C-alpha cells in the first residue's frame, strides 16, 4: 500500500 | 433551447476532496481494482451511478491501509461521485 | 428521456493516461501498480465496446494537447466519452510527469460550447489521483  | 456547457459531466474521484487515494503496488489502487470489478459484475444490470455506489461501498469496507509506517497505517478512503448528468446511464 | 441513449455506432472513446515515471526534476514517486489498473481498465472498457487509446507517462504538456486533439475529433457516432487519468494529484489538480495541470484545463475542452458533437452525451472523467494529505483513520463500526 502506497499513497498518490 | 439551451443546455449548460458544464452538463452531462461525470467525475468519478477515486477519494473524497483533499485525502489522500491509496495504490497498492501489486494489485493496482482500491478504487481502479473495484471499478472494474464492479463494471464486470453490473454494467449489464445497473445504472450508472448505482455501480458507482456499490464501488463506493467496496472500497470503503474491503480496504484498509497495511504500513510499517504507523502514521500511514490501518487508513480507510472513500471515492468521491461528481454528477454534472441529467439522465441515467447503462452500458447496455 | 429518462436515459442518454447509447446505441450510436460507436460506445465512444475511452482514453487511459496512465502516468508511471515521473521527471527526476519533480521528484514524485513511481506509481507501482498503475500498469495493473491500466490493463485492468482496457480490458473492462473493452469488454463495454469502448475504443481504448492507452497513453504512459505523459509530461502535462503532452495532456493538454491529447485532450485539446481529442475533443477536436467528431464525435457524431459516439455515444459517450470517457477519460481515465492515472497519476498523482492534488486538490483539483493531476500531475504530468512533469508538473502539475489544472483539471478544469483538461476537462474545459469538452464543454458544451468546445466540443459539440458530445453535446447533451455523457462526458465521463475517472480520476485515480490524491486530491490532497489527509488520512481517513476511519471509524469502528
Ligand atoms: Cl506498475
Ligand atoms: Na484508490
Ligand atoms: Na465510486
Ligand atoms: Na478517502
Ligand atoms: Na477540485
Ligand atoms: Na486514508
Amino acid at each position: 500500500d502506497e499513497v498518490d | 433551447h439551451k443546455i449548460p456547457v458544464e452538463a452531462d459531466f461525470l467525475y468519478a474521484y477515486s477519494t473524497a476532496p483533499g485525502y489522500y487515494s491509496w495504490r497498492n503496488s501489486k494489485d493496482g489502487s482500491w478504487f481502479i481494482q473495484s471499478l472494474c470489478a464492479m463494471l464486470k459484475q453490473y454494467a449489464d444490470k445497473l445504472e450508472f451511478m448505482h455501480i458507482l455506489t456499490r464501488v463506493n461501498r467496496k472500497v470503503a469496507t474491503e480496504f484498509e491501509s497495511f504500513s510499517f509506517d504507523a502514521t500511514f497505517h490501518a487508513k480507510k478512503q472513500i471515492p468521491c461521485i461528481v454528477s454534472m448528468l441529467t439522465k441515467e446511464l447503462y452500458f447496455y | 428521456d429518462n436515459s442518454y441513449k447509447m446505441d450510436y455506432p460507436e460506445m465512444g472513446l475511452c482514453i487511459i493516461i496512465n502516468n508511471k515515471n515521473f521527471h527526476k526534476s519533480t521528484g514524485m514517486t513511481s506509481r507501482s501498480g498503475t500498469d495493473v489498473d491500466a490493463a485492468n481498465l482496457r480490458e473492462t472498457f473493452r469488454n463495454l465496446k469502448y475504443e481504448v487509446r492507452n497513453k504512459n507517462d505523459l509530461t502535462r504538456e503532452e495532456i493538454v494537447e491529447l485532450m485539446r486533439d481529442v475533443s477536436k475529433e467528431d464525435h457524431s457516432k459516439r455515444s459517450s466519452f470517457v477519460c481515465v487519468l492515472l497519476s498523482h494529484g492534488e486538490e483539483g489538480i493531476i500531475f504530468g510527469t512533469n508538473g502539475p495541470v489544472d483539471l478544469k484545463k483538461i476537462t474545459n475542452f469538452f464543454r458544451g460550447d468546445r466540443c459539440r458533437s458530445l453535446d447533451g452525451k455523457p462526458k465521463l472523467f475517472i480520476i485515480q489521483a490524491c486530491r490532497g494529505t489527509e488520512l481517513d483513520c476511519g471509524i469502528e463500526t
